[PDB]
């Protein structure tokens, strides 16, 4: 079955850097685009950016431009999001999630990542 | 951006329910296709697809389920609530960048 494994909760210090990862399986993982959502209390969710791994063609979300940088190992059929600058803001569950549709359109995130806890503390 | 509104808030076992999701824009792409989805997020779950291009139920979702909308205004019918459809409801656009969810709403059973 179509499954999404998401990296364990992190707790990290201001400043630092954190790349966590979305593995893959049960499905052509060159054939979809993937993308990244953040959830906060407070604030639903968010797009962060998406990413199609056959090509390696990623694009953002203006506010996280700065912050977010995505890449895609085809041959462990991993997808990683790397934040750097953590600030307290960065504290949210992150998703990662596979695209219903092709390379030159899709619709919706159709399968999701159990999520990863980062928690960002002095 | 596009700005989605959700109520926060939404019933008994059974009833019929729906969610609204108003956009600031219309959703509507040059294609004729209206890129809004809707995602349910059970209580310490993941959100699940629901409803893509405004009106089309995704595989495996119950035929409970259906969304229509007209210009900015969006619905999402639930037939015969049951405990499984407990959570918060959002609502998603794609056709513009940046993507952007509804608030959500949350559904309850009495
Ligand atoms: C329906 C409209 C909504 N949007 C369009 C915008 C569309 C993109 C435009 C640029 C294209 C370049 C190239 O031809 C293809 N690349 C695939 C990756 O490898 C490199 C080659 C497809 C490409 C990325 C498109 C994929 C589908 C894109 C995101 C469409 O969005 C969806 C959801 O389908 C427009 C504004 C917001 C996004």
């Amino acid at each position: 079955q179509v499954h999404l494994q998401q990296s364990g909760a992190e707790l990290l210090r201001p400043g630092t850097s954190v790349k966590m990862s979305c593995k893959a399986s049960g499905y052509t993982f060159t054939n979809y685009w993937i993308g990244w959502t953040k959830q906060r209390p407070g604030h639903g969710l968010e797009w962060i950016g998406d990413i199609y791994p056959r090509s390696g063609y990623n694009n953002y979300n203006e506010k996280f431009k700065g912050k977010a940088t995505l890449t895609a190992d085809k041959s462990s059929s991993t997808a990683y999001m790397q934040f750097s600058s953590l600030t307290s803001e960065d504290s949210a569950i992150y998703y990662c999630a596979r695209y219903y549709g092709s390379w030159s359109y899709y619709y919706a995130m159709d399968y999701w990542g159990q999520g990863t806890s980062v928690t960002v503390s002095s | 951006d596009i700005i989605l509104t959700q109520d926060e808030l939404s019933v008994t076992s059974g009833e019929s329910v729906s969610i609204s999701c108003r956009s600031s824009k219309s959703l509507l792409y040059k294609d004729g296709k209206t890129y809004l989805n809707w995602f349910l997020q059970r209580p310490g779950q993941s959100p699940q697809l629901l409803i893509y291009l405004m009106s089309t139920r995704a595989s495996g979702v119950s035929d409970r389920f259906s969304g229509s909308g007209s210009g900015t205004d969006f619905t999402l019918e639930i037939s015969r609530v049951k405990a499984e459809d407990v959570g918060v409801y959002y609502c998603q656009q794609l056709v513009e960048y940046p993507y952007t969810f509804g608030g959500g709403t949350k559904l309850e059973i009495k």
